[PDB]
Formats: C-alpha cells, sequence, structure tokens
C-alpha cells in the first residue's frame, strides 16, 4: 500500500557498487518527504523531475538502485560522467529523468580496520552501458600474452574491496547512494505521488 | 614500455594496502584507473 523506501534508505548493508542492488517498487503510494528527510543528504538532483513535482505523478514502476562508493565519486553518478565508477561499475544514461541521492555512511560502514567487503571494478576491457551490471570475475588480461585465468603479471583480478575506516578523509569515506528510475510505459500507473488523482 | 611500470604501480597499490596505507592504496587505485583508461 504504502510503497517501502525506508527499507531501500534504511537497509543494515547496501551492495557493493560493481554488483549494485535494484529494487522494484511496485502498486503503492509514495510519499516523497519520508525520503527527503531520511538523512542529512550530500546529493540530491533530479533530472526531469523535481521532489514537489513527484508527489503529483504516477508511474508504472519505480527502480531503486542502491550501492556504496567513496565520497569522491558521488559525482559519478550523474549522466555524462567519465570515471572508475562511470566506466566499469555503474552508469546512468544521457537520458536520465530520475533522482541521484547520496549520503555519508561513514558511521555505518567504516571499520576501525578497515571494511573489506564493499568491492569496486578497478579493471574493465570497455565502458559499461547504461544500467549493465557486471559481476564477472573474469582475470584482467593487461599485456599482449594471455593470461589462462591465471592471476599475475599483466593478469589481475579485477575487483579491489574499498577497505574504509573511519579516520579516513571524508572524500574516501563511504557514502549510501540510491538511484531512483521512475518509470512510464503504456500500462496503469501504479505507483502514485501522494497528491495525485 | 607501459606494462612494467603498471605491473610496479600495482604492487605498490597493494603493498600500501597490507602496511595500513588504505588511503594512499585507494589513491594509486585512481593513477592505475587513469594510467590504463589512457594512450
Ligand atoms: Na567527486
Amino acid at each position: 500500500n504504502l510503497c517501502p523506501f525506508h527499507e531501500v534508505f534504511n537497509a543494515t548493508t547496501f551492495a557493493s557498487v560493481y554488483a549494485w542492488n535494484r529494487k522494484r517498487i511496485s502498486n503503492c503510494v509514495a510519499d516523497y518527504s519520508v525520503i527527503y528527510n531520511f538523512a542529512p543528504f550530500s546529493a540530491f538532483k533530479c533530472y526531469g523531475v523535481s521532489p514537489t513535482k513527484l508527489n503529483d505523478l504516477c508511474f508504472t514502476n519505480v527502480y531503486a538502485d542502491s550501492f556504496v562508493i567513496r565520497g569522491n565519486e558521488v559525482s559519478q553518478i550523474a549522466p555524462g560522467q567519465t570515471g572508475n565508477i562511470a566506466d566499469y561499475n555503474y552508469k546512468l544514461p544521457d537520458d536520465f529523468t530520475g533522482c541521484v541521492i547520496a549520503w555519508n555512511s561513514n558511521k555505518l560502514d567504516s571499520k576501525p580496520s578497515g571494511n573489506y567487503n564493499y568491492l569496486y571494478r578497478l579493471f574493465r576491457k570497455s565502458k559499461l552501458k547504461p544500467f549493465e551490471r557486471d559481476i564477472s570475475t573474469e582475470i584482467y588480461q593487461a599485456g599482449n600474452k594471455p593470461c589462462n585465468g591465471v592471476a599475475g603479471p599483466n593478469c589481475y583480478s579485477p575487483l579491489r574491496s574499498y577497505g574504509f575506516r573511519p579516520t579516513y578523509g571524508v572524500g574516501h569515506q563511504p557514502y549510501r547512494v540510491v538511484v531512483l528510475s521512475f518509470e512510464l510505459l503504456h500500462a496503469p500507473a501504479t505507483v502514485c505521488g501522494s497528491n495525485s488523482e | 614500455d607501459k606494462l612494467w611500470i603498471l605491473q610496479k604501480i600495482y604492487e605498490i597499490m597493494v603493498r600500501l594496502d597490507e602496511e595500513g596505507h588504505g588511503e594512499a592504496s585507494l589513491m594509486v587505485s585512481d593513477l592505475i584507473y587513469e594510467f590504463m583508461k589512457r594512450d
């Protein structure tokens, strides 16, 4: 009945960005304020619509993608961006019309000897397409010699852990990110802003 | 050429991490991305 945003934003742990999570939201009413005030946000940019305007609108589906990246990487979660995250982990299309929301999660995700559970992809043969999710573990081949599934010279594992610690500078602290996408098919719009109809 | 220096960078990123220099490791991570994206 009421859209379960709390459970997206307030989940105990989040996904790694390379293995980003997607939650489908359907058949419910949405006050998009329970969100606007969930936490103090470091980012809240909508592209097509705006929050207040959202409380009037109905969609077929909303998708909430969520993950953890570094503070300095948050700016990659925007249309037309390039970089390690946009290229190889999570890519927005240029014609994106939803919202990108980020906040500091240093208290939740940092650990004294470092949190090695959150990962990112460092090595890829090419850029992701919008909304692609690559969860492969192929050893990457850097040189002219084939790796034959063996880690070594010019043959590297593709993923790294972030190793978040509370004492890092804020740019290297973990941020939780929620990307809302608003889908309008030719179909009954089952996800409605709280001041519609 | 390109590859020897890539290997060394990778190794220092790894070595930085195991000696408690996580943040520095992360910054070398960024250099790898930059260097491999390139020419
Ligand atoms: Na940034």
